[PDB]
């Protein structure tokens, strides 16, 4: 008859933010942070959020609690020749899935390896370190080469990663054990976790949300504890307003609201459709984001204290010492930091299980609407138990990350990332923006949010759902296709192929969206016009 | 024996360009930076840019950026930098040193290249001998001497019988007028070596590859 | 980028004063400075690294101090091969941008101007042109007027003065003032004379020479 509801406001609430809040929160807007302008790219995060995050972030927080529907199910109540879109995303999460967990199964090897009297990566005396391999608590005067590397580096590299072992994408195989076993445990706290429904994922997210805060605040106090912490801050929030000059901060800062915020993938649709109809959704989005957005905000001091102090200890100018941009910032930089103060043990422990328990929530939200929208679409042909199903998305999610814990899986992992999940992302994106607001209709859309929350939305938002969002996502799209950027990691450039193979992903994610606009349009008897007609107007 | 040997000067004309290179020995050439500092004539040092010998990896300055151009050779441990648009900014002294990563000073560096951007002529240089006249007064010193008169550019070596002997030797700066420099030098000798010995000035310049040799004579 | 600002250009030492140099930059540097030796003529050469470290290969007399944005290079034993420019450098923040330049000066007692007058060769005169020369070697400081006479007359047009840079031996400076004239003008006149006057003596050094044959 029915379908489930929420235990407690607070759960969802929780949940949402939960998933909304993940590791680019921690360590990707620091950097382009202070690499764009530093406090001034305050300015430019902002104006795309209020324009164009919250407006898809609440249109698509609205329209979950109004239809109730999973990702595919509200397609067919709105717009049946894009119900490929709920498809598109089920396929865009099997890719998601292929890597986000596997930096979480880094985190649980580093995990499992802070457990020691002796944190493995302080010393160089050890059976993965090379002959360039330079601690400190060693002799003074010591010189940087250009082949000496760090034992933090040198752990990382060829320890957990073993990235030493492959020679690119050509040649990557095969596959480390380790990472398997860590990410079968993470498969299996996350089963438990989903396996119930919206009953232990609202349940299980009052530890993973609540946890990264308490960290944060402890490395917090710690790092401004720190001597010489005032340079990365300063580095952090010098204002460089010349920045503001170029028209690339300004997509970088819309793209950053846009993947940190996360509307668009039906995860908001899912989590708002288990909730009350006549609950406010305008104070839910707005609190959730506002939150993820300040969370961002001190995690930057979180990591530009520490990396001051890093700067300090060596020798300042916090770009040389940030200038890697991606999880070498945390693996590598912050834990060599780390290695290197009272307690390291504990702050190491705390900082990878603050990393896991970021992740988690993020990937329960991230299978939750999927899961949502299959059972809503395929009902009771499916629903039989939801554990048998969510069984079978974590195990093939499994099998769809064994290319991930490769060797050269770091690589797979930038390219699936960036050249791949992203642009379909944001196209499907563009595809509801433009199908909520321009198909199904802005009036009408105004007129349910007038039923659910009593009055009818603002002008500054229908503005803003009409015109605002869709040339949000709109400039991001162009802006990439435009210039895709030169991908780099650990000393290897990508080959010039790269984003064929992205694009080869991409595509192949969203085959589903025009050939079922194609299937409906091919089932329709009648003219062309009545088969839109009864693909344009919703289900009688 | 780290030593950096760069090439000799050059004399171009403004617009063209120039490549000085720098051979590198007496350590691991793929283990440091590569450096070239732009030294002005009476100013100071200026960091052009350094490249990584392992791959090429350049790192300029924003004051440099299209104006100067690194490569390097594993091949043969050398060096390069090519300046193009040449004018009268650029004639000045440029030196190539090595330099680790970390902490990143130039411990060691090149003898140096005077670059002159000018489109005057070569001009070979004058040498004409300054010889003490007959009645001066012999006392326990004299001193000879040797003038130079018109060339260009600012690239002559005048040494004294092969480097033996010249402890007393004293070399004037340059002075350009005209177009054409114009310089003199000096060596105060003992009276018990001349005229007795054979004491001759040598004059050589690069710039037109000519080499006049006078001996002095009383 | 990076300021590093050497307010004094030059500075006066003698032989055995304990002489220090200051670097201002832009902003907090911690202990990245680097300082060089540059001798007149060579390259230049690396003395101080990270503020205080010293390098190999460099004597004990030279010491470095400081830590932030003002510091200091000490010369305990100034000695006659100390004379070159010192140059600072930071090498944090890209780009390494360097100082002004300080070039240390020796200061010591007077010295008398040995005055050495030379008449045109004749290689020179087969050219069809005449030059006299007056020397000035080995005096103290720079400072010091020459004058020069053709045949009583105070001679002005013609005249170059050429002062070199100091001494690393004796510390004594040395200058060349040459009279470039025609031949023909220089068939007509028989002494010359150039005259020097230093602070050493109130009566300035005289030399005069004959064309005659000498
Ligand atoms: C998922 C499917 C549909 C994508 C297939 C698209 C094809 C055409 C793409 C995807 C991967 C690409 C290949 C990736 C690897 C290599 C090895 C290299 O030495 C030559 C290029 C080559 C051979 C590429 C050719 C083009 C390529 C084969
Ligand atoms: C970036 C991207 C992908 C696709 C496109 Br289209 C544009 C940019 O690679 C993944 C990602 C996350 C964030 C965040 N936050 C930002 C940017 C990207
Ligand atoms: C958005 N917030 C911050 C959580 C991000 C996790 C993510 C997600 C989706 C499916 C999963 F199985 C696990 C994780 O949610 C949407 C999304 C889009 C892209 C793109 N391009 C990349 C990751 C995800
Ligand atoms: C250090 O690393 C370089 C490459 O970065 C490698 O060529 C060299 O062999 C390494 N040193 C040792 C002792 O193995
Ligand atoms: C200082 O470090 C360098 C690094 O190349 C080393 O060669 C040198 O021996 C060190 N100094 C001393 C005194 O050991
Ligand atoms: C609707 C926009 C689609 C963008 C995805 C990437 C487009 C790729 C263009 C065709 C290249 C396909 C290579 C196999
Ligand atoms: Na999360």
């Amino acid at each position: 008859g029915e379908r489930e509801t929420w235990g407690k406001k607070v759960d969802f609430l929780l949940s949402v933010i939960g998933y909304a809040v993940d590791l680019g929160n921690v360590w990707r807007f620091p950097y382009i942070c202070a690499q764009n302008g530093g406090g001034a790219f305050l300015l430019p995060y902002t104006i795309m959020a209020i324009f164009g995050g919250i407006p898809l972030f609440y249109m698509e927080l609205a329209l979950g609690q109004y239809h109730r529907n999973g990702c595919i199910s509200i397609w067919r109540k709105i717009c049946p020749i894009f119900k490929g879109i709920g498809y598109a995303i089920c396929i865009i999460a099997f890719y998601i899935a292929s890597y986000y967990n596997t930096i979480m199964a880094w985190a649980l090897y580093y995990l499992i390896s802070s457990f020691t009297d002796q944190l493995p990566w302080t010393s160089c005396k050890n059976s993965w370190n090379t002959g360039n391999c330079t601690n400190y608590f060693s002799e003074d005067n010591i010189t940087w080469t250009l082949h000496s590397t760090s034992p933090a580096e040198e752990f990382y590299t060829r320890h957990v990663l073993q990235i030493h072992r492959s020679k690119g994408l050509q040649d990557l195989g095969g596959i480390s054990w380790q990472l398997a076993l860590c990410i079968m445990l993470i498969f299996t706290v996350i089963y438990f976790s989903i396996w119930k429904g919206v009953k232990t994922s609202g349940k299980v997210v009052w530890v993973t949300a609540t946890f990264p805060y308490i960290a944060l605040s402890v490395l917090l106090v710690r790092g401004a504890t720190l001597p010489g912490a005032w340079r990365g801050v300063l580095f952090y929030l010098k204002p460089n307003w010349q920045k503001l000059l170029e028209t690339g901060v300004w997509i970088d800062a819309a793209a950053q609201i846009f993947f940190s915020l996360g509307p668009g993938f039906g995860v908001l649709l899912a989590f708002a459709s288990y909730n009350k109809f006549n609950n406010n959704c305008y104070q839910d989005a707005l609190v959730t984001s506002v939150v993820n957005c300040m969370t961002s905000f001190v995690s930057g001091f979180v990591i530009f204290t520490v990396l001051g102090y890093m700067a300090e200890m060596r020798n300042e100018d916090v770009s040389e010492v940030a200038k890697d941009a991606g999880p070498s910032l945390l693996f590598i930089t912050y834990a060599e930091a780390i290695a290197n103060m009272p307690a390291s043990t504990f702050f190491a422990i705390i900082f990878f299980l603050m990393l896991i328990t970021l992740g988690l929530d993020s990937s329960f939200a991230g299978l939750e609407g999927v899961i949502t929208a299959v059972l809503d679409e395929f009902p009771h042909v499916w629903a039989k138990r939801r554990e048998r199903f969510v069984l079978a998305v974590v195990i093939t999610c499994f099998f769809g990350s064994l290319v991930t814990l490769t060797f050269g899986g770091a690589y797979v992992v930038k390219l699936l990332e960036e050249y791949a999940t992203g642009p379909a992302v944001l196209t499907v994106a563009l595809i509801e923006a433009v199908a909520v607001s321009w198909f199904y209709g802005i009036t009408q859309f105004c007129r349910d949010v007038k039923e659910m929350l009593g009055f009818s939305p603002g002008w500054f938002w229908r503005i803003c759902w009409v015109a605002i969002s869709p040339l949000f996502l709109l400039f991001i799209i162009a802006s990439f296709l435009m210039s895709p950027p030169q991908l780099r990691l650990f000393q290897y450039n990508y080959p010039y192929w790269s984003i064929i193979l992205g694009y080869a992903i991409g595509t192949s994610s969203f085959i589903c969206i025009p050939t079922y606009i194609a299937y409906r349009l091919i089932i329709t008897p009648g003219t062309f016009k009545e088969r839109i007609i009864k693909s344009i107007t919703p289900e009688t | 024996e780290v030593q950096l040997q760069q090439s000799g000067p050059e004399l171009v004309k403004p617009g063209a360009s120039v490549k000085i290179s720098c051979k590198a020995s007496g350590y691991t050439f793929t283990d440091y930076y590569m450096n070239w500092v732009k030294q002005s004539h009476g100013k100071s040092l200026e960091w052009i840019g350094n490249i990584n010998p392992n791959n090429g990896g350049t790192s300029y300055n924003q004051k440099f950026k299209g104006k100067a151009t690194l490569t390097v050779d594993k091949s043969s441990t050398t060096a390069y930098m090519e300046l193009r648009s040449l004018t009268s900014e650029d004639s000045a002294v440029y030196y190539c040193t090595r330099s680790p990563v970390r902490p990143y000073y130039f411990d060691y560096w090149g003898q140096g290249t005077t670059l002159t951007v000018s489109s005057a002529k070569t001009t070979p240089p004058s040498v004409y001998p300054l010889a003490p006249g007959c009645g001066d007064t012999t006392g326990s010193s004299v001193t000879l001497g040797c003038l130079v008169k018109g060339y260009f550019p600012e690239s002559v070596t005048v040494t004294w019988n092969s480097g033996s002997l010249s402890s007393s030797v004293h070399t004037f700066p340059a002075l350009l007028q005209s177009g054409l420099y114009t310089m003199s030098s000096s060596v105060t000798v003992p009276s018990s070596t001349w005229p007795s010995q054979t004491v001759t000035c040598s004059v050589a310049h690069p710039a037109s590859s000519t080499t006049v040799d006078k001996k002095l004579e009383p | 980028d990076i300021v590093m600002t050497q307010s004094h250009k030059f500075m006066s030492t003698s032989v055995g004063d304990r002489v220090s140099i200051t670097c201002k930059a832009s902003q907090d540097v911690s202990t990245a400075v680097a300082w060089y030796q540059q001798k007149p003529g060579q390259s230049p050469k690396l003395l101080i690294y990270s503020a205080s470290y010293r390098y190999t290969g460099v004597p004990d007399r030279f010491t470095g101090s400081g830590s932030g944005t003002d510091f200091t290079f000490t010369i305990s034993s100034v000695q006659a091969e100390d004379l070159a420019v010192y140059y600072c450098q930071q090498h944090y923040s890209i780009p390494r941008t360097f100082g002004g330049g300080t070039k240390l000066e020796i200061k010591r007692a007077d010295a008398a101007p040995t005055v050495s007058i030379f008449p045109p060769s004749s290689e020179q005169l087969t050219s069809g042109g005449a030059s006299v020369v007056c020397f000035l070697n080995n005096f103290y400081p720079k400072d010091i007027n020459v004058k020069w006479k053709i045949d009583g007359s105070e001679r002005q047009n013609g005249v170059l003065n050429s002062w070199t840079d100091q001494d690393s031996k004796d510390s004594t400076y040395s200058m060349s003032s040459t009279l470039t004239l025609t031949k023909d003008e220089y068939e007509r006149h028989n002494s010359y004379t150039c005259e020097a006057t230093h602070k050493t003596s109130t009566s300035p050094i005289v030399k005069s020479f004959n064309r005659n044959e000498c």
